[PDB]
């Protein structure tokens, strides 16, 4: 019978694939903690072996006919092995397009970007122009370095694009998808049960349906950042007009939250910084990880394993191995969860170490599941569980009860308001960034957008949906948004759209489960364990069932809401409804200087 | 991997029973003929056993004593009690049995 031989096929391989994904594992964690050419070849290697392994299961594994699989894990595991991916193509146009993702890559992080008349000084953009853009408020040497990484980029990746997406259109058409994004939108659907049943295009209106409401909230911020970038910029931004797009703070607007000092409310109240606290009580990085291992028991999460204290490195060596800075949690299979970060005694890296604490803490409760479900529920929910954390993390109430803030602490509202649109610059001003990148990649996968009216629909729907408008007109030469490290690298974005609405519907779930009687933005998720059981009641399914029903069993919804992420920021809603009442809500797409 | 365990067997071990053989366990309806594949498995899967593994896959040696009677005398007796030796009162003797 045939769910039988499944069973036996997913038995067979799923011991193979924990042995081969944990070597796999073990040498990039042998080259991301200690990089030399030895550990780059061992990972090369490693790599090749367990990506021909897992093809070549999945080639068996397409054998199997679904129709008569009643078991709806097994039938899972075998959708989840069945995902080719780019290896249904002939091997001259997937070499084609591996060649183009890899001269892309290459071409991304070596680009460089310089000035006219001063050739001397001439600069990357990961020390120099991301510094530029979050530190520098002269106009000309901004519109200079978004104008020349706009040059620069787009002109040498405009065909590469247009090549890239007739190569991942095929590849996505090889797979029976309509085009790109629904192979994107693919990883959001879900087939299991009766009411549980999500679509590739319901998302895309769903998106749209939450796009609805949080579009007053981020009209009220963008008109509160556009007054206070015209006290700072006196006559270069218009009232009623769009922002300039290289004063947003980033290389292209993606985070708003280099512009606090620019918009701060009361600039007399200091923040809820509290590095010099860790510094006057001698605090190091170990101390950092047992007050986030303390916090997870005190929620209800298990304690941190002997081999996570053992293997990761939570410092930087000086033993002359290069490392990468970016924090990252790893989980590398058999039980091994580790966390590689260069951790300073700061109050950003203490939330970091939340963050990825919160990541180990998702990969540990799924690994009871089977190897091809040990994943998260979406792509979404991995990062919201750990944001959760970032949020819980941050409050006022945390920090005095660790000694971290005084006993006496005093919140007043002005500190609570600047914090909250800190927040919301981090937060709800990368919401429409996202929603129209995702948009506009969908539009060019589909080809709802055409060839040749590429750049001037990118522009369109900057004046109508971000409410950015180009500095300088842009031909069909350029190409704007391959300017971007996502987009570039062929990842994903609409996962941080999902992030954002999954962890504040997973705050006021946990809030709710731990009966906190204040606003959502002071609230604790400390010292309550039915909080942690219900929280352990989603982090023990995996992606074993559908994401709708782990959403139920959080908050018990089937879709995404926006209600927790306006309920967050009502205060701050309210106090730029406060200050908005003498100016004008909303952008004109027409060009206003 | 010199640590090997059987994942596939046609029917359960009885008790106390051993199985050695490395017979290619037949999955489906074709005919495995020694060599491996598509519904064809190895049965003898390897420990890979490494130091940095999770507690619950860190290898852990057993023994397992089982104690038998039979009919035969049982010859398998361990420590008996034994106190100091005191002369010269009357105290209470046991020696072998003889009390
Ligand atoms: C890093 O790699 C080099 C390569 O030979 C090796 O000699 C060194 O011991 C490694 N460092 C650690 C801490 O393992
Ligand atoms: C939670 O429990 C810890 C355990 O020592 C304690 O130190 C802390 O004060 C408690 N938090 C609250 C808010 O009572």
């Amino acid at each position: 019978l045939t769910e039988e031989n499944a069973k036996t096929f997913l038995n067979n391989f799923n011991q193979e694939a924990e042995d081969l994904s944990y070597q796999s594992s073990l040498a990039s964690w042998n080259y991301n903690t200690n990089i030399t050419e030895e550990n780059a070849q061992k990972m090369s290697e490693a790599a090749a072996k367990w990506s021909a392994f897992y093809e070549e299961q999945s080639k068996t594994a397409q054998s199997f006919s679904l129709q008569e699989i009643q078991t709806p894990i097994i039938k899972r595991q075998l959708q989840a092995l069945q995902q080719s991916g780019s290896s249904a193509l002939s091997a001259d146009k997937n070499k084609q397009l591996n060649t183009i993702l890899n001269t892309m890559s290459t071409i991304y992080s070596t680009g460089k970007v310089c000035n006219p008349k001063n050739p001397q000084e001439c600069l990357l953009l990961e020390p120099g122009l991301d510094e530029i853009m979050a530190t520098s408020t002269d106009y000309n040497s901004r519109l200079w370095a978004w104008e020349g990484w706009r040059a620069e980029v787009g002109k040498q990746l405009r065909p590469l694009y247009e090549e890239y997406v007739v190569l991942k259109n095929e590849m996505a058409r090889a797979n029976n998808y309509n085009d790109y994004g629904d192979y994107w939108r693919g990883d959001y659907e879900a087939e299991g049960a009766d009411g549980y049943n999500y679509n590739r295009n319901q998302l895309i209106e769903d998106v749209e349906r939450t796009f609805a409401e949080i579009k007053p909230l981020y009209e009220h911020l963008h008109a509160y950042v556009r007054r206070k970038l015209m006290d700072t910029y006196p006559s270069y931004i218009s009232p009623t007009g769009c922002l300039p797009a290289h004063l947003l703070g980033d290389m292209w607007g993606r985070f708003w939250t280099n512009l606090y000092p620019l918009t701060v409310p009361f600039a007399q109240k200091p923040n809820i910084d509290v590095t010099d606290a860790m510094m006057n009580q001698g605090w190091d990085a170990e101390r950092i990880f047992q007050e986030a291992e303390k916090f997870f028991v005190s929620v209800g999460l298990p304690h941190m394993t002997q081999g996570f204290w053992a293997n990761s490195m939570l410092t930087e060596p000086a033993d002359g191995r290069k490392v990468v800075c970016h924090p990252t949690a790893w989980d590398l299979g058999h039980g091994d969860f580790r966390i590689k970060m260069c951790t300073k005694v700061t109050m950003d890296n203490f939330l970091t170490a939340h963050h990825e604490m919160g990541h180990i803490q998702y990969d540990m409760a799924y690994a009871r599941q089977p190897f091809l479900l040990r994943n998260g529920a979406n792509e979404g929910f991995h990062e919201a569980v750990g944001e959760i954390m970032s949020l819980s993390a941050a409050t006022p109430k945390h920090l005095k009860s660790i000694g971290l803030l005084p006993s006496d602490f005093q919140e007043d509202s002005e500190t609570e308001i600047n914090f909250l649109l800190k927040q919301a610059l981090t937060i709800v001003g990368t919401l429409p960034f996202t929603y129209m990148l995702e948009k506009w990649r969908w539009m060019v996968f589909r080809g709802e957008i055409p060839k040749e009216q590429w750049m001037k629909k990118w522009w369109e729907m900057k004046r109508e949906i971000v409410g950015v408008v180009e500095p300088l007109p842009h031909d069909e030469t350029y190409c704007d948004p391959a300017s971007l490290f996502h987009v570039s690298n062929d990842y994903s974005f609409i996962r941080y759209y999902t992030r954002t609405i999954y962890q504040f519907q997973f705050q006021e779930a946990l809030c709710q489960a731990a009966k906190y009687n204040g606003s959502l933005h002071k609230c604790d998720i400390s010292n309550s364990t039915e909080a942690g059981q219900k929280l352990l009641k989603m982090l023990s399914l995996g992606n074993s069932e559908p994401w709708t029903k782990a959403l139920e069993n959080v908050v018990g919804a089937r879709n995404m809401d926006v209600k927790p992420l306006l309920n967050y920021f009502q205060p701050l809603f309210d106090w730029l409804k406060e200050q908005n009442r003498n100016s004008f809500v909303g952008w004109n797409t027409e060009w206003s200087p | 991997y010199n640590y090997l365990y059987r994942l596939f067997r046609k029917s359960n071990l009885k008790p106390f029973e051993r199985d050695i053989s490395t017979e290619i366990y037949q999955a489906g309806n074709k005919p495995c003929n020694g060599v491996a594949g598509f519904n064809c498995y190895f049965p003898l899967r390897s420990y890979s056993f490494r130091p940095t593994y999770g507690v619950g896959h860190q290898p852990y040696r057993v023994v397992v004593l089982s104690f038998e009677l039979l009919h035969a005398p049982a010859t398998v007796c361990g420590p008996k009690k034994s106190t100091n030796l005191v002369k010269n009162k009357c105290v209470n003797f046991n020696f072998n049995g003889l009390k």
